[PDB]
């Protein structure tokens, strides 16, 4: 719980920016939506960085 | 004779070492037909990596 914690953080961050994170309510449900959000969010950024640079190529 | 002689032979000359400069040329294997697509991907080819 300890590891999927801090992925949440890191990517929240990552999103937030330069932006103060907003507080919310930290309970198993919500750090598991959230978790399954960052996995997919970091997948589909991923996939789509590769079309991207694909597309400058073609 | 002798500045005769010698034209032709610098001329001849000069053919032959055209004519090497381009069988070189033509031998080169990117240029020889479809050798069956190679097995493996070139690291050249970035849209197959992708």
């Amino acid at each position: 719980m300890d590891e999927k914690s801090t992925k949440i953080i890191m990517w929240l961050k990552k999103m937030f920016g330069d932006k103060p994170l907003p507080p919310y309510e930290v309970n198993t449900r919500t750090m598991e939506i959230l978790y399954q959000l960052a996995e997919w969010n970091e997948a589909r950024d991923k996939d789509l960085s590769l079309v991207t640079e694909d597309l400058k190529l073609k | 004779v002798y500045r005769e002689l010698g034209s032709i032979v610098q001329e001849l000359k000069e053919s032959g070492d055209k004519l090497e400069e381009r069988l070189t040329m033509l031998s080169d294997v990117n240029l020889l037909s479809a050798s069956k697509p190679r097995s493996n991907i070139d690291s050249k080819d970035l849209t197959s990596h992708r």
